[PDB]
């Protein structure tokens, strides 16, 4: 069983708000 | 109005948004600077590296951002080969035996050896070390990619190269949440080897047919699943015998030495 993902159906995640302007 | 596209996930209504903003002001880095990044999550990768060299020429101060993120734009089409089987990554740290049936098993996958290619890879997942260790405070007995093509190996771009990095190979990772929109596509990371190095890394955050077959939310890193054909695309998953981490949300992941 190691390193087997038990499970395949779809993940909902936490999403980001990212910045869009930024170089450094 | 781009900016709000983008946060509703509608990357091509936003693209020729954002496209008609550069237009209108064209000398504007910071406008190019969101396209190349945009253009990185979409996906079309020489349209992003020729707005990074215009943020380049437009704007001196933007030049290292540029010779990074150019050269990780060409990391990503090695890794449409790499995972067709057609190209064989470097391999950092030492060497892992239990890396070439791996390898092996993505050419026998695409020339349609797909049982030979799945008792290669059940011997390398056997022959590949559990190793415990904690993710923050949470132990976990054994931590693999949720990408049975890859198990315990971590994808890195590491001075300006692709590399797989055996996960037995890591002592730490630390990471922080994404922070720019490229941060979707590569995710800094602070690297701690067990042979004692330490390197700074960016790290592919998404599964590598995400561009070509996911969806713009799968694009966005907001979802991650598997397709019919049984590949996965959108966000990076680490999965372990306790639980799931999705890589956007792991801080820091600590291996016990062996």
């Amino acid at each position: 069983q190691k390193f087997i993902a038990r499970n395949r159906a779809p993940r909902v995640q936490i999403e980001y708000d990212v910045e869009l302007y930024g170089a450094e | 109005i781009a900016e709000e596209l983008l946060r509703a996930g509608r990357l091509d209504d936003a693209l020729k948004a954002l496209q008609e903003q550069v237009r209108s002001q064209p000398s504007n880095a910071t406008l190019r600077i969101f396209l190349f990044q945009l253009l990185a999550v979409m996906g079309q990768w020489a349209r992003a590296q020729n707005q990074l060299k215009v943020v380049g020429e437009l704007d001196a101060s933007a030049l290292p951002m540029v010779q990074t993120y150019s050269t990780a734009i060409d990391c990503e089409a090695l890794r449409r080969e790499v995972f067709a089987g057609r190209l064989t990554p470097v391999i950092l740290g030492q060497p892992a035996e239990w890396i070439a049936p791996l390898l092996q098993a993505l050419s026998l996958d695409a020339e349609g050896h797909g049982e030979a290619a799945q008792a290669l890879r059940e011997q390398a997942f056997d022959a590949a070390p559990a190793v415990p260790g904690r993710i923050g405070e949470a132990p976990f007995a054994w931590l693999a990619d949720a990408d049975t093509r890859l198990g315990p190996v971590l994808e890195v771009i590491v001075n300006g190269r692709y590399a797989w990095l055996p996960m037995s190979n890591l002592r730490s990772l630390k990471v922080e949440a994404p922070s720019d929109l490229r941060d979707l596509v590569w995710l800094p990371a602070e690297l701690t080897l067990a042979n004692g190095g330490a390197t700074v890394a960016l790290l592919p955050a998404r599964y590598a047919e995400t561009v070509e077959h996911g969806d713009d939310a799968a694009r966005l890193g907001r979802k991650t699943e598997w397709l019919d054909s049984g590949l996965p695309v959108g966000q990076r998953l680490f999965v372990t015998d306790a639980g799931e981490t999705a890589l956007f949300d792991l801080r820091e992941l600590d291996f016990e030495p062996t």
